[PDB]
RNA sequence: GGUUGCGGCCAUAUCUACCAGAAAGCACCGUUUCCCGUCCGAUCAACUGUAGUUAAGCUGGUAAGAGCCUGACCGAGUAGUGUAGUGGGUGACCAUACGCGAAACUCAGGUGCUGCAAUCU
RNA sequence: GAAGACAUUGUCAGGUGGGGAGUUUGGCUGGGGCGGCACAUCUGUUAAACGAUAACGCAGAUGUCCUAAGGGGGGCUCAUGGAGAACAGAAAUCUCCAGUAGAACAAAAGGGUAAAAGCCCCCUUGAUUUUGAUUUUCAGUGUGAAUACAAACCAUGAAAGUGUGGCCUAUCGAUCCUUUAGUCCCUCGGAAUUUGAGGCUAGAGGUGCCAGAAAAGUUACCACAGGGAUAACUGGCUUGUGGCAGUCAAGCGUUCAUAGCGACAUUGCUUUUUGAUUCUUCGAUGUCGGCUCUUCCUAUCAUACCGAAGCAGAAUUCGGUAA
RNA sequence: GUGAUUUCUGCCCAGUGCUCUGAAUGUCAAAGUGAAGAAAUUCAACCAAGCGCGGGUAAACGGCGGGAGUAACUAUGACU
RNA sequence: GCCCUGAAAAUGGAUGGCGCUCAAGCGUGUUACCUAUACUCUACCGUCAGGGUUGAUAUGAUGCCCUGACGAGUAGGCAGG
RNA sequence: GUCGAAUUUGGGUAUAGGGGCGAAAGACUAAUCGAACCAUCUAGUAGCUGGUUCCUGCCGAAGUUUCCCUCAGGAUAGCAGAAGCUCGUAUCAGUUUUAUGAGGUAAAGCGAAUGAUUAGAGGUUCCGGGGUCGAAAUGACCUUGACCUAUUCUCAAACUUUAAAUAUGUAAGAAGUCCUUGUUACUUAAUUGAACGUGGACAUUUGAAUGAAGAGCUUUUAGUGGGCCAUUUUUGGUAAGCAGAACUGGCGAUGCGGGAUGAACCGAACGUAGAGUUAAGGUGCCGGAAUACACGCUCAUCAGACACCACAAAAGGUGUUAG
RNA sequence: CCUCGCAAGAGGUGCACAAUCGACCGAUCCUGAUGUCUUCGGAUGGAUUUGAGUAAGAGCAUAGCUGUUGGGACCCGAAAG
RNA sequence: AGCGCCGUGGCGCAGUGGAAGCGCGCAGGGCUCAUAACCCUGAUGUCCUCGGAUCGAAACCGAGCGGCGCUACCA
């Protein structure tokens, strides 16, 4: 058992997802998605850092795995459990398939589950202070030795997880347009009715600081 | 499949090319007659010896036969043939079938 | 193929028709037992069960036939045979039923 | 003794050394199909317009 | 194991248009056609009395007989090395005029009208239709307008 | 221009919440002998236009409304793609040359038009 | 002497009769066999936005069912959710509101359908007759299915209209033979009448290997024509599997990731494993193992020289140049 | 058929054969008999053997169980 | 970017070989030169097409002459020898 | 091994081919035996193998469709040749433009429907499971599950609002347009329309571009009906010089120059010669042609050296160079 | 081909042939006149029907290439019966 | 690996669309000095799980779990 990433590497058929034709699948490994203080706000993590890939190629659940819980496990050795959020942004739905006389009826069983990677495509996303940009960038490192080819770490410039680059996001947050929700925000637009912009935005149209 | 006693239908009668009353009955092969000219050939080429001589069928693969009725048009006495379709079953003036009795399980 | 088929077709036909020959001898000699000889109602009842676990067993295989074996010609000798069977088997068991029913059960005490 | 099933190769190449060219148009195409109704009128029509064109004629 | 029916892979092409459901108009009810006219064919799902086949989906044709709720239209196939003529009896639910043939009638009226005038006052018929001539010599101003000076930009990420 | 009858395109026409509606017209409305239909004159049928009411329907307007529609040099000449190379790269794939070219997004604007006839302060 | 019109014999008829005779013992196929039907068909996808398009490709279905589940007309709106009403509760019946279909339409799947194509009610038999034309499969042959008319006769509706089976896409069958219906027509040939028979027009009885033979095995006693179109050796492509080697480092090692190891991953090499394939060879390349003998490779067991150790010595382990 | 001597050759006739009976109140050809017909012919009844029914036969061909629980340690299972 | 480690197979061995190191390697650019049965021009052969020429003397009108284009070829077809 | 017998053997005699004879091996029956030998029927049949005899010229394929007890074969259509025939009189394009259609792939989307799926936030329980305050209450507090609302992360060959590029249908007129009035048993309430017409009008271009090498038509017949490769799209498979499709071009059927070598790659297709110029590829020598020029990089104690193509990766290196 | 015209072109006639609408003959399905052995005759007029037909004949015979079939069938070749 | 069968009370087994039983065990009473045997009674089920068709099933149709049996041949 255990074929290489080798031989389930490259995109070489369609996607083939878990569906009304296709049951009996195994289920994946990676469970888990989203880790570290996962209910902190972007208030509290203004700096994004981003694994990208550059080739198109399949990323196994169990690379995902391998690699959240190595990525993890520095993490919290060194900056302690409450200093980041990771999430993956990558989710397995191919079913990769085995064959196990000759080629005849050569259409095979399920064996696995499997994220098809485009290039450009994030991987990785860790959000937390300005000063753990050096163990989110060596826990990224590790990330990058139990994902086969090429991947890149970027300084992603965005408050957050979310959008909207920092001096924009700091001129919304002084504005008031901004209000924290549940580990993301809600955002004042023009376009919405005058009585529930009233009461779910009272500091734009109020004179606070 | 449940097919009525009566039906009104064409007539190619000549006193009547119009729609009337036809009785229905199941059509029935006839006796297979010992003096038709196949028979009689058939009879003449297998006396002898030699054996059985012409093809005899075996692969049996339909089990339903399309049933055909013969109408009898009752004033001119008439008689056509309709076919319908292959059905297993096969009632003539059936009890027919009643929209919203409760059911007897 | 077919002809051996058809063979083990006419085989169970013949086993099923002396099956329920000898299960009728059984019953109506139980419908003469002269009661009294309670141990030859008793008798007669598992002679005519061993019978018609016999015929279970038949119309098991014919459920098979008629199932996935593709009979092809005899659908209608078969079903005749299954439902020869299943009234022998009501039969078997509405005796059977008889004589369980103890004279002060609760059924009995219910419903007469 | 598996073989090949189907292919459309050099099909194409086929038709075209011998062309599509074309279904060959006339005047007066043929009126199979056309409604007998009015297909009957217009035989009585080009039989009475033959007759008044004659007649006209002398 | 392999099917070909009469409407098979016709999943997409006898879909309705997403909200054009229900019943097909009255002015597609009301369109007249006469013998001999040019008609494209694009077949309602709605209606499945006078179906086209799906060759026949989006294919332009001549009509050439006219009936009760039907007319007859003359296709040119190409099977084999050969085109084939082929007469369809299609409800008008799945015939549509041409927009083209009636762009050529608006033209031909145009050109008989251009010739009449042109008759009328004796030069330049000019009828037959040009195709795009290379462009003449212009001049641009640079008064209010001064050419501003582009550079390619340098690459900066975005994510 | 309002309204009614018949419509064409079938949301710029729909939906939600309020407000207004002179005249006429629709409408709600009043009644069960007759034709007729229902468990029920509620629907339908018939009769009256009388006893009344714009409350609803309908029409129109409002809403940083939802939806829908139009446009943008807004995204974006981006994604994708036809053709070409003894181009690059171990490969995956990616540039370039001649061409075509989106969708979402963003922003701005709009919220039925119209035909035949009749009628109306 | 016995037997006696019985045996015997002759001709027909029924039975028995592998003792013998003659013949047959499907096809596709990642070799054949076993398995399956991809053999006649239908749906979605493969299929690369006209059409066509393969594999023992994927997910399924068909050999039926229906006098209504066909045809016409009228009335109504469905699934579901919410709020209520004695027994009555999660679900019995009734009422209102919301409800673009989230229901139903015989079945597989895909389309289509809302004053309907759904549900209820009324009336019916057009699921009728005569042959033609056209579309799909296609050779523009047949079969099957379908379309639009014409000439009748009808059904329904106030009418416009609609109706030549099932809302649409599957649900099926030549010659010869038999049989039925019509014309009661033609012929039985020296001339008639009546039975009988043969014809003509339209159906049915069936070939599922579904353009349609009447059909069991075995050969290790075998034969012939051939085949590398096709297997069992080697060789060749590939390396799943086998074998070998890296990278990462959660941990083990008292303490300490890396002395020695090393999970979870991940990258390779090899052709000494077994497969996969079918390119060469079936007018033959002698086919297992052993003996015998030579050479080569290194991925080093020993020996030479070294480095490291949780190397005090001894013993041992890891590694290097080295065949 | 088995294969000297010695010692033994168990159970099964349901199946397949073989063999007995004889009218089962089955099937049953030709010839013959009766009826209808104008006749060819058709329909009846009768209908031998054999199949069928009913016995016997295995030194004829042949065949000759499965699952549970159960004894003062465990195991096993005389037993159920 | 290049180079190096990773990087181990069995006859002796192959950037084609020799050899090459500010290359005769790699990346790029500029010219010059080499060379095909390809292209241009000419001649000749054949085929095809279009055409001219019964006038007297001398011969063949299926003949003579002009113009242009073309020419690969298995299975196969036809033609002239 | 046996050697006094179930012994060995001579001669005579008997048994003959679906027969004999067999202490049984399918043994033997004149070197022949799982059915002898001889002659004839017989030149048996073969969809199978092999061979098939002079030259030159011109043209020049197919390995595809449908059906077949069809899959090593035929028929049929297709491709090809020959004979031509009717005209050279406005015809057609493996092409483009203009105009108008049609499509549901690539992409995109999921705070749009279906299906999958990550994470919190706010709520709702006369109505989920726990505990606490509780006697309980249409009581209260907290915990956890669902249901709703607004958000968020990622997806779909058999999901989709939207939606390309490339391919694809038609039209661009004389068989046309306009005016007037003739026919009809069709149609209309109706000289109303429909179809076909008579007689006039219309041109400079007769209604976009480009090219035509003649255009159209018929008959008959050969061979073929094993294919294979390359770019691109694509299915199964770990992959394959694997199997199976789509479009185009090639090989087969084809030499020549280059890729050292090679059926397919690049260039270019071929009568016999001469001269010139080039393509692809090259110019140290083999080898014709610059040990040319210019700017740099690399020193390898396994350098590298040219597409198909005859391989190398992850991970590293104060080696060096530039950022 | 004819007429006009210098020609361009205008008209007339137009064989073959091609397309189309008709007419006639046979079959099928109708309609059913004068009439009459009162059961025969089938006039006339039709019909999305059908024929391998008519519509101022083209065939017959011979020879040749090619092709088909049957014969040993281009030549050689079985195991068999 | 394929094909086929089976799965129901504590155990061994039946079970057809109107829907759960057999025998032995188990429980209560009786008889007996007592225990068996015998007599009179009673109770006993996620019908292997999950989903669907049906107005409705354990049964019909599909997915898996578990246990058996047959085949796996020519070299
Ligand atoms: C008088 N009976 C007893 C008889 C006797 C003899 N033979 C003798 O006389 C000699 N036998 C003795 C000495 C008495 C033992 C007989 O030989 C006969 C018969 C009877 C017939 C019966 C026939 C009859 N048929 C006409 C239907 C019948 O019932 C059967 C039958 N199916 O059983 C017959 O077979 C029958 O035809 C027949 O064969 C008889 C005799 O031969
Ligand atoms: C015992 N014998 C007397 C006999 C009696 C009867 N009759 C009866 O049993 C009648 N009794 C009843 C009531 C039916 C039970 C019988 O019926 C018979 C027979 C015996 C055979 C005679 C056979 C005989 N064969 C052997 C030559 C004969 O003459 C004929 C014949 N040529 O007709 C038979 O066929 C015979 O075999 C025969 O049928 C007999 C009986 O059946
Ligand atoms: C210009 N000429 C050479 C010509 C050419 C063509 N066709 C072409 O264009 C050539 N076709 C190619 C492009 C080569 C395929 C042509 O098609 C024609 C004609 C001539 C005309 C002459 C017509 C004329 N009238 C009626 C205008 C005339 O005098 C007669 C007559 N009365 O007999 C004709 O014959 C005429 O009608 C005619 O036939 C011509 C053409 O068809
Ligand atoms: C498009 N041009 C090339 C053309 C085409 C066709 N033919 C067709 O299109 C045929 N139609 C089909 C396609 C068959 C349905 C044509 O038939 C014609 C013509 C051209 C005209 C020219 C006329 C012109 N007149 C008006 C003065 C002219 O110059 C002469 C002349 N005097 O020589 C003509 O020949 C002319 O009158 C004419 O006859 C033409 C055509 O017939
Ligand atoms: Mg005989
Ligand atoms: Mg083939
Ligand atoms: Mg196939
Ligand atoms: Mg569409
Ligand atoms: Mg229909
Ligand atoms: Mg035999
Ligand atoms: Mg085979
Ligand atoms: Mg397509
Ligand atoms: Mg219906
Ligand atoms: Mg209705
Ligand atoms: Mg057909
Ligand atoms: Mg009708
Ligand atoms: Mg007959
Ligand atoms: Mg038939
Ligand atoms: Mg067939
Ligand atoms: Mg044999
Ligand atoms: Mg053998
Ligand atoms: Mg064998
Ligand atoms: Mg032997
Ligand atoms: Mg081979
Ligand atoms: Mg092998
Ligand atoms: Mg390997
Ligand atoms: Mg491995
Ligand atoms: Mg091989
Ligand atoms: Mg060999
Ligand atoms: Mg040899
Ligand atoms: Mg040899
Ligand atoms: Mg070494
Ligand atoms: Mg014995
Ligand atoms: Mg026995
Ligand atoms: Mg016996
Ligand atoms: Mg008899
Ligand atoms: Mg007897
Ligand atoms: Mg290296
Ligand atoms: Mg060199
Ligand atoms: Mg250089
Ligand atoms: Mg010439
Ligand atoms: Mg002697
Ligand atoms: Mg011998
Ligand atoms: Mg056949
Ligand atoms: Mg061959
Ligand atoms: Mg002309
Ligand atoms: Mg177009
Ligand atoms: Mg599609
Ligand atoms: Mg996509
Ligand atoms: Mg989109
Ligand atoms: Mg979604
Ligand atoms: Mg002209
Ligand atoms: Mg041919
Ligand atoms: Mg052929
Ligand atoms: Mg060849
Ligand atoms: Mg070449
Ligand atoms: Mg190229
Ligand atoms: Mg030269
Ligand atoms: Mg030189
Ligand atoms: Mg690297
Ligand atoms: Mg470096
Ligand atoms: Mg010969
Ligand atoms: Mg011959
Ligand atoms: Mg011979
Ligand atoms: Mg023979
Ligand atoms: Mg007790
Ligand atoms: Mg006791
Ligand atoms: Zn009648």
């Amino acid at each position: 058992a255990r074929r290489p990433a080798r031989c389930y590497r490259y995109q070489k058929n369609k996607p083939y997802p878990k569906s009304r034709y296709n049951r009996a699948v195994p289920d994946s490994k990676i469970r888990i998605y989203d880790l570290g203080k996962k209910k902190a706000t972007v208030d509290e993590f203004p700096l994004c850092v981003h694994l990208v890939s550059n080739e198109l190629e399949q990323l196994s659940s169990e690379a995902l795995e391998a690699a959240r819980i190595c990525a993890n496990k520095y993490m919290t050795t060194v900056s302690g459990r409450d200093a980041f959020h990771l999430r993956v942004r990558v989710h397995p739905f191919h079913v990769l398939r085995i064959n196990k006389q000759g080629m005849r009826g050569a259409w095979g069983k399920p064996h696995g589950l499997a994220a098809r990677v485009d290039i450009g495509q994030i991987i990785f996303s860790v959000r937390t202070k300005d000063s753990n940009k050096d163990v989110v960038v060596e826990g990224l490192r590790r990330a990058r030795y139990k994902f086969p080819g090429q991947q890149k770490i970027i300084l992603s410039k965005k408050w957050g997880f979310t959008n909207l680059d920092r001096p924009e996001y700091l001129k919304k947050r002084e504005a008031g347009e901004v209000k924290d929700d549940g580990a993301f925000v809600k955002f004042l637009s023009k376009k919405g009715s005058l009585e529930n912009n009233i009461r779910e935005f009272p500091e734009y149209f109020a004179a606070q600081a | 499949v449940n097919v009525p006693k009566t039906r009104k239908t064409y007539c190619k009668g000549k006193t009547c090319r119009k729609h009337t009353q036809h009785k229905v009955t199941q059509y029935k092969a006839g006796k297979a007659s010992l003096f038709a000219q196949g028979k009689r050939r058939y009879d003449r080429k297998q006396s002898g010896f030699g054996g059985q001589t012409k093809p005899v069928f075996h692969k049996k693969a339909k089990t339903t036969k399309k049933v055909v009725l013969r109408l009898e048009c009752v004033k001119c006495k008439t008689r056509a043939q309709l076919t319908l379709k292959r059905c297993k079953h096969f009632e003539l003036g059936g009890e027919k079938k009643q929209k919203g009795q409760a059911l007897q399980f | 193929s077919q002809r051996k088929l058809q063979q083990d077709i006419d085989k169970l036909l013949k086993k099923v028709k002396e099956g329920i020959e000898d299960f009728d001898d059984i019953y109506e000699k139980f419908q003469s037992t002269d009661p009294s000889n309670s141990s030859h109602r008793e008798k007669l009842e598992s002679d005519l069960k061993r019978e018609i676990k016999k015929l279970q067993k038949h119309r098991d295989q014919i459920k098979t036939w008629l199932s996935k074996e593709d009979v092809k010609d005899k659908q209608s000798v078969l079903m005749t045979n299954r439902r020869l069977i299943e009234n022998g088997m009501e039969r078997f068991k509405s005796v059977e039923k008889l004589m369980k029913t103890k004279q002060f059960s609760k059924e009995a005490l219910t419903n007469p | 003794a598996k073989s090949k099933n189907h292919t459309a190769h050099n099909q194409t190449r086929k038709a075209h050394r011998n062309g599509i060219k074309k279904p060959k148009t006339y005047k007066y195409p043929s009126l199979k199909g056309v409604d007998p109704k009015f297909r009957r009128n217009h035989k009585h029509a080009l039989h009475g317009t033959a007759k008044a064109l004659a007649a006209a004629k002398k | 194991g392999k099917s070909h029916g009469y409407r098979s892979r016709t999943r997409y092409m006898f879909q309705r248009d997403f909200r054009k459901h229900g019943a097909v108009h009255l002015s597609t009810y009301l369109k007249v056609y006469k013998v001999g006219d040019i008609v494209d064919i694009k077949a309602n799902g709605s209606i499945q009395k006078g179906m086209p086949h799906k060759f026949y989906q989006g294919k332009t044709g001549v009509v050439y007989n006219v009936t009760k709720s039907s007319v007859g239209v003359i296709i040119n196939k190409m099977v084999g090395n050969r085109y084939l003529e082929k007469r369809l009896n299609l409800r008008v639910e799945h015939i549509k005029h041409s927009k083209c043939r009636q762009e050529f009638l608006e033209r031909v009226k145009a050109n008989a009208a251009k010739r009449a005038e042109a008759k009328a006052q004796g030069v330049a018929v000019q009828l037959k239709r040009q195709p795009a001539q290379p462009r003449e010599s212009r001049i641009v101003s640079t008064e209010g307008n001064v050419p501003q000076t582009l550079a390619p930009v340098p690459y900066e990420t975005f994510i």
